[PDB]
């Protein structure tokens, strides 16, 4: 069974850098796309989504066009303290009228350094 | 590999069902495409479900167990066109497609081919070779026999030629290009295709005299 691994259990960084949000799925099957969320509530933020749209602070670490790519850890550039708290990595199944999360990270919690 | 039947057909206005099975609904992604003649595919289904913005909303798609369909809600006889299903193997890395499904619209009753006879012009008769051609204009439906006479039963001298059901009227039309020497054209008398169809009672023959 497919595990999602968050390295990391917590990330310190300066104001104005990029901050390096760590992740990998031990398979690509079963299929469905990964996001990641600030927060695992139901009111949780939408951070990245491999499926669409549009996350300009985001850059990948990896190439997620590799159609072999298993890392999907992602950089948040010119981070504030407006950008801190737990940081999920979430594996979605495919599933009819939606797809259903199936697998999570443990989180990484983000902290920023003011000035 | 992909598995998808060579045809599927449809009344007007109908719901049509076209599915390939050999996947694995949890180790792929589908798609669906769309192509006329020999002309770049369009892309109907992503995702197993999604639509393009561009793509009309009777068609859908869905997928399980080994298998994926699409769905034509509302046929109409612009969608006679060929249905690829395109699979992604996560397993493999690869890009399976099955054979492709045409889809035949019914709108059409029987309709009886015209049927026009054209001998060689005096212009190829010069290069050495004879081409007669006859021509089935406008019938419904695809299957048809014809067969060639010298009054003896030529073969293996004939090649037969198909369009695609028309996106209109629903008709196909048929040519078959009788092929032989000016020497052979030159000793025979009487040319004629014989052509065997459902709208026709019986055989419509059609007929000229060389010298004529």
């Amino acid at each position: 069974e497919l595990q999602v691994i968050q390295p990391d259990k917590s990330v310190l960084v300066a104001a104005g850098e990029t901050a390096t949000l760590r992740c990998t799925a031990t398979s690509l099957i079963p299929v469905g796309p990964i996001q990641w969320f600030r927060g695992a509530g139901p009111g949780r933020e939408l951070i990245y989504n491999q499926k669409e749209g549009h996350f300009p602070r985001v850059t990948t670490v990896s190439d997620l066009t590799k159609r072999n790519n298993m890392d999907f850890s992602i950089r948040i550039g010119a981070i504030t303290p407006a950008d801190a708290g737990t940081y999920y990595c979430v594996k979605f199944r495919k599933g009819s009228p939606d797809d259903v999360e199936f697998k999570s990270g443990a989180g990484t919690e983000l902290s920023v350094r003011a000035k | 590999e992909l598995t998808q039947p060579p045809s599927v057909s449809v009344s007007p206005g109908q719901t049509a069902r076209i599915t390939c099975s050999g996947g694995s609904y949890s180790s792929y992604y589908y798609a669906w495409y769309q192509q006329k003649p020999g002309q770049a595919p369009v892309t109907l289904i992503y995702s197993d479900d999604k639509r393009p913005s561009n793509i009309p909303e009777r068609f859908s798609g869905s997928s399980s167990g080994t298998t994926v369909t699409l769905t034509i809600t509302g046929v109409q006889a612009e969608d006679e066109a060929d249905y690829y299903c395109g699979g992604y193997d996560q397993s493999s890395y690869t890009n399976p497609f099955g054979g492709g499904t045409k889809l035949t619209v019914l709108g059409q009753p029987k309709a009886a081919p015209s049927v026009t006879l054209f001998p060689p012009s005096s212009e190829e008769l010069q290069a050495n070779k004879a081409t007669l051609v006859c021509l089935i204009s406008d019938f419904y439906p695809g299957a048809v026999t014809v067969a060639w006479k010298a009054d003896s039963s030529p073969v293996k001298a004939g090649v037969e030629t198909t369009t695609p059901s028309k996106q209109s009227n629903n008709k196909y039309a048929a040519s078959s290009y009788l092929s032989l020497t000016p020497e052979q054209w030159k000793s025979h008398r009487s040319y004629s295709c014989q052509v065997t169809h459902e709208g026709s009672t019986v055989e419509k023959t059609v007929a000229p005299t060389e010298c004529s």
